């Protein structure tokens, strides 16, 4: 059973949803920080007041997904609340917020996200995905892999967070026909053009997420820059990697505190992951081995 | 109230085809159009005012301004309907 909260319980946990408690905002609604009766910290997602079908599909999906995936690198839905007027989902509080929240959209003078901490995120979040793809039956395509959906606990361990857009796929299928859903810039070209997704769209989304992680910027910010040179984002990044103009890419906020070889290898994973050819795109478990140490230089050689 | 994912998906495919029918009706350049839609949806390249109106005419509102998570969008549905028609 999944804990069903009363609206009042969450009202009290949140101080009647005080603005002092807001962690995130969007068209979807709001996320409040909360504390339960037993001192448990939580994040409460209050959906917008308008009962459109998008939110509803997402709400039902997150709820159903509760018993299909369990893993230390996946955020687990602790509960829900459903009054006529209200839709709420409850999660474990993540002390250090979204990865995106730490990346230059970070408020005020919050301390920059150290490089070794970014490598840890890349690894942990890759494990969560590998799990969704290889060890769930049916396979789960997350379909919304991006910096905003990676939460960090007090030890900065990475947790992949939002399953509203998730898609079950038969373990044996190579694809499943479904509407194009996701975040612009994180949706795979083949999926965009055919409406046929697979785990490989997640890999592509992950690859872009890494660009966010290396750059410190949203996929949207990046796109504009690539255009300025009137080049496609991926040819732009690839071009910078090849010409050693990497200074142009790396999160300036990192100052310079990073090994030039480490960052490059991470960019390489990114590019391998975002290849237009899904079959050449590595499995997420291969990415995990790659990030751990094994197999990168070889796979990157097979690139050219 | 159980939401039907298939129905939602069917409606988007239908609103998109009705929209594509109109664009073919209005002599819009389609192999032309693939490009504006592809470059918009991937690279977030800003949509031409030329065609913004043409889409607005067909009821498809430019444009995917948000960097938010899309459960669906008319532009994405349309882009799929195009590629079906042109291999």
């Amino acid at each position: 059973q999944l804990k069903r909260f009363s609206l009042r319980e969450l009202q009290v946990a949140s101080d009647n949803f005080s603005n002092k408690n807001i962690l995130g905002r969007g068209g979807f609604g709001k996320v409040y920080k909360g504390r339960l009766a037993d001192g448990t910290l939580v994040a409460v997602k209050r959906l917008k007041e308008e009962r459109t079908q998008g939110g509803e599909l997402q709400f039902q999906t997150e709820v159903e997904m509760i018993s299909m995936a369990v893993h230390r690198n996946l955020l687990r839905l602790r509960g829900f609340c459903m009054t006529p007027t209200e839709r709420l989902l409850v999660y474990p509080y993540m002390a250090n917020g979204s990865v995106a929240s730490c990346l230059r959209e970070r408020p005020e003078s919050q301390p920059p996200l150290d490089w070794p901490k970014r490598q840890r995120i890349a690894l942990g979040s890759a494990r969560g995905l590998a799990y969704l793809h290889d060890h769930c039956d049916p396979k789960i395509i997350h379909r919304d892999v991006k910096a905003a959906n990676i939460l960090l606990d007090e030890e900065f361990e990475a947790v992949v967070g939002d399953f509203g857009l998730a898609k079950l796929m038969d373990y044996k299928d190579t694809h499943v026909t479904t509407a194009v859903r996701g975040t612009i810039g994180h949706i795979a070209p083949e999926y965009l053009s055919t409406g046929k997704s697979s785990e490989k769209t997640d890999v592509f989304g992950y690859g872009v997420m890494l660009l966010e992680l290396i750059t410190g910027q949203r996929a949207f910010d990046l796109a504009r820059l690539a255009n300025d040179d009137d080049v496609m984002l991926l040819d732009w990044v690839k071009g910078l990697l090849k010409e050693k103009k990497l200074e142009a890419l790396v999160d300036v906020d990192l100052q310079g505190n990073y090994k030039d070889e480490e960052v490059e290898q991470l960019i390489q994973v990114a590019l391998l992951c975002t290849q237009s050819s899904p079959m050449e795109r590595p499995k997420m478990s291969e990415v995990v081995r790659m990030l751990e140490g094994d197999g990168l230089a070889e796979r990157w050689e097979e690139w050219q | 109230i159980r939401v039907d994912r298939a129905a939602m998906r069917n409606r988007g495919n239908d609103e998109a085809d009705a929209a594509l029918r109109g664009l073919v009706q209005q002599g819009v350049n389609l192999e032309h159009l693939r490009t504006a839609l592809e470059r918009h949806v991937m690279q977030r390249l800003p949509i031409p005012l030329d065609i913004g109106s043409a889409l607005q005419n067909v009821g498809i509102n430019p444009s995917i301004d948000l960097g938010e998570s899309l459960v669906q969008h008319p532009l994405l549905n349309l882009n799929v309907a195009l590629n079906r028609m042109l291999g």
